[PDB]
Parts: structure tokens; C-alpha cells; sequence
């Protein structure tokens, strides 16, 4: 694993170092890291593939060094070499294909292709170069139990959830009281409502809630919060909650009082912000707790105080809402965000070659069914493989 | 530059390495420039053999 990284560091070097016309002095460390890669890769042979519709492939390696006696490189030394990485790279290619596409559920953070295994011997352990990218740096200091730390740009830390509900109902659904939310990607948009607009509320005031908890910790999160709900803002026909029939939905949009909130860890309150909007910090949480409360204004004029009357028939109903979005915060486990394409590579490898379903990862490694369930099982061979598939993403886009 | 091998026998092994025309680049430019250290103080010393 350490050592498939270092095949593939010294080949994107190999391909952008020797180049025609340039100074020796600038590849005399590359071309003895190049030619001692050879030495311990001759007489050895390989096989990769075999599961799905992933072809079988044999691999022997029978090649000769490096010249180190030019003071500039020419066109003969740059097309000798050309035609030596053009047969690693293509090994390289079908090895980190062979180890995105096996899974297992004992120990997943061992090798699990033929190939793979046979390279962690120690005859091959001299082919290792500097460990400098993320994943392999975060493979190496959680491999000796110190702290990690991935950086993310919008991740994908919520499943996708929409859905509602009522603290107070009747079946002609016409003075009702509750919650909808929108819990997708990393944003949480929730909005409350009541028909009556707290007329017979002590203190005219309708107090909400919402407790929204995390699947792993997040640290220095950067969350921005707005205080308007803009998806449930308009007209719309709800289904009940069994699907029997369906209820009707007409706001008009207060503005949220008294709005708190709060960042827990274990249960410990770790950051609050009261009536704070904008760009806000939160440096160590696993749970958001929303709360926000409902007032009905005291002075109205008259043409809002026709909205509101005191009898049964409420044709307007009142809203108040909330829109919490986290840019970026730094987690200890791997996840998906907006940025990179690492959750790309390996879905894509799959849908490919026609890959039967196994025992770990969901049918169509389905994002929404894996951070549901998000077993220590799943997170040791989810990291296995964003690693292989950022190994193959320095050779071949 | 002033470096030392361990005894006389270690020496004539050594330069007959670094002279046929076999042996491999990374081993004839080491034996070139591998060392000893004395560390006068603590009495430990280290040469290759
Ligand atoms: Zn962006």
C-alpha cells in the first residue's frame, strides 16, 4: 500500500522531470530512484483482474536502466524512456482497478487484490519514496494511532431527508401545528408553522424546536445562518402521514424570534449564538439543536389584521423558518463533499465492469444508504478505497 | 573525503566493487561516501564493515 503509492509518485515525476533538452543535475535523484524501481521489479510476475467483467491480465517485467552519463537530455534518452513508463503505468492502472472494486468484513484495512498483497513484502519495501499527498500522510499517522484530520468543502455529512410533523392535527386538517425540514447534502432548511398564529398561545407565543444529530464529529466548521426558509415559503398540497389523503398549505412569513443555537458534544454545550445571523464558528460538535419561537405581533395595521381573525376559518397561516449551511470544517473519517471526485472514481469503476453486489457496501454504493448506516465495517473499507482511488488519480485522470 | 573502513581485509573487498563493471550505480557512489563517526565523548564508536 505504502509501496503503491511509491510506484506512482515516481512516475508522474518520470514523466514531467525527464523532458528533452533539460540540464542533467535537475533528474540526477530521479533516475537513481527510477532505476532502482527496475532492479527490484525484474524477474517478478503479477496477475490483476478476474471479478465481473474485469479481464484478466499477466504481467512480467524484464527491462534494463537508465543511462547517467549525458549533460543534457536529448531525444534518444527522452523515447527510451517513454516506452518503459508507458508499461508501468498501465500495471499501475489495473492494480488500483482490481483494489476499488474488492471489499471484505473482518479486516477491510488489509490489501484485498492478489497483486496488492504480494507487493507488501518486504523485497519490495526499497521502491518507497516520500509519503507527501493527504491520504497517504492520513494513511501513515492513523496506522500508528495519531490524530488525523481531513479538510472539506461542503460535505456530504446529512442523508437526505424531507418530511414533517404535527403537533396538533384533526382529520379536516384546518388548524394544524409542527415542523418541516429538508435535511440534504449540508444544508438544513426548517420552517414552523401554526394556523391560528398563537391567538389562544399564553403570551401569544408558539415555541418550535429541532435536534438534528451527526453520524461522525466535526471540528472548526464555518456555518453560515439565515433566518428565512425559502422552500417552504409557498402555496402547496401535503399527503397525510399514512398516505390517505391529502392537506392544504398557505403561509405568510413572520419573522423568527428568539433564536438560539446550539452546538452539543456528549451532550455538552459547546458554542450558542442568541439572535446572531450571518457567518458564525463551531469548533468541536456532533449534534445542532435549532430553536426559534413563533410571536404574534401586538400593533397590526388594517391590512394585516384581516389575516389574522379570532373564528375557525384561518386561510392564511402563519411561518416562521431558519436556513443553517455549513462551507467547510475538517473531519477525522473520510466523507464525500463538493470539490473532489474520489466518490466518482470509485462508482464509476463499479457501474463499468458490472460488479455483483457484496456484502459491505449498499447496491449502487448508494450515499444515502452508506452515511445512514455508517458502521466501522463500512468506514475502514471507505477509506481503503478513496485511497487506491487517489493513488490512480495522479496517473490517469 | 577522510573516511575509514574496519579492518584491512574489509578494504580489499571493497575495491574490487568499485572496480569491475558490474556492480550497480547506487552501490559503487556509496561506498564512496559511507562513515564513520568517532564521537570522542562516551567512548562509542562506529565504522562500517
Ligand atoms: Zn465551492
Amino acid at each position: 500500500m505504502d509501496v503503491l503509492y511509491s510506484l506512482s509518485k515516481t512516475l508522474k515525476d518520470a514523466r514531467d522531470k525527464i523532458v528533452e533538452g533539460t540540464l542533467y543535475s535537475n533528474v540526477s535523484d530521479l533516475i537513481q530512484q527510477f532505476n532502482q524501481m527496475i532492479i527490484t521489479m525484474n524477474g517478478n510476475e503479477f496477475q490483476t483482474g478476474g471479478i465481473g467483467n474485469l479481464p484478466i491480465r499477466n504481467w512480467n517485467f524484464n527491462f534494463g536502466l537508465l543511462g547517467t552519463t549525458l549533460l543534457n537530455l536529448d531525444a534518444n534518452y527522452v523515447e527510451t524512456a517513454r516506452n518503459t513508463i508507458d508499461y508501468f503505468v498501465d500495471f499501475v492502472d489495473n492494480v488500483c482497478m482490481d483494489e476499488m472494486v474488492r471489499e471484505s468484513q473482518r479486516n477491510g484495512i488489509a490489501p484485498q487484490s492478489d497483486s496488492l498483497r504480494k507487493l507488501s513484502a518486504i523485497k519490495f519495501k526499497r521502491i518507497n519514496f516520500d509519503n507527501s499527498s493527504e491520504y497517504i500522510e492520513n494513511w501513515n499517522l492513523q496506522n500508528r494511532r495519531q490524530r488525523t484530520g481531513f479538510t472539506f468543502h461542503k460535505p456530504n455529512i446529512f442523508p437526505y431527508s424531507a418530511s414533517f410533523t404535527l403537533n396538533r392535527s384533526q382529520p379536516a386538517h384546518d388548524n394544524l401545528m409542527g415542523t418541516m425540514w429538508l435535511n440534504a447534502g449540508s444544508e438544513i432548511q426548517v420552517a414552523g408553522f401554526d394556523y391560528s398564529c398563537a391567538i389562544n398561545a399564553p403570551a401569544n407565543i408558539q415555541q418550535f424546536e429541532h435536534i438534528v444529530p451527526l453520524r461522525r464529529v466535526l471540528t472548526t466548521a464555518t456555518i453560515t445562518l439565515l433566518p428565512d426558509a425559502e422552500r417552504f415559503s409557498f402555496p402547496r398540497v401535503i399527503n397525510s402521514a399514512d398516505g390517505a389523503t391529502t392537506w392544504f398549505f398557505n403561509p405568510v412569513i413572520l419573522r423568527p424570534n428568539n433564536v438560539e443555537v446550539e452546538f452539543l458534544l456528549n451532550g455538552q454545550i459547546i458554542n450558542t449564538y442568541q439572535a446572531r445571523f450571518g457567518t458564525i464558528v463551531a469548533r468541536n460538535f456532533d449534534t445542532i439543536r435549532l430553536s426559534f419561537q413563533l410571536m404574534r405581533p401586538p400593533n397590526m395595521t388594517p391590512a394585516v389584521a384581516v389575516l389574522f381573525p379570532n373564528a375557525q376559518p384561518f386561510e392564511h397561516h402563519a411561518t416562521v423558518g431558519l436556513t443553517l449551511r455549513i462551507e467547510s470544517a475538517v473531519c477525522e473519517s473520510v466523507l464525500a463533499d463538493a470539490s473532489e471526485t474520489l466518490l466518482a472514481n470509485v462508482t464509476s469503476v463499479r457501474q463499468e465492469y458490472a460488479i455483483p453486489v457484496g456484502p459491505v457496501f449498499p447496491p449502487g454504493m448508494n450515499w444515502t444508504d452508506l452515511i445512514t448506516n455508517y458502521s466501522p465495517s463500512r468506514e475502514d473499507n471507505l477509506q481503503r478505497v478513496f485511497t487506491v482511488a487517489s493513488i490512480r488519480s495522479m496517473l490517469i485522470k | 573525503d577522510a573516511g575509514k573502513v574496519v579492518d584491512s581485509e574489509t578494504a580489499a573487498i571493497c575495491d574490487a566493487i568499485f572496480q569491475d563493471e558490474e556492480t550497480e550505480g547506487a552501490v559503487r557512489r556509496f561506498i564512496a561516501e559511507m562513515r564513520q563517526r568517532v564521537q570522542a565523548d562516551r567512548n562509542v564508536v562506529n565504522y562500517p564493515s
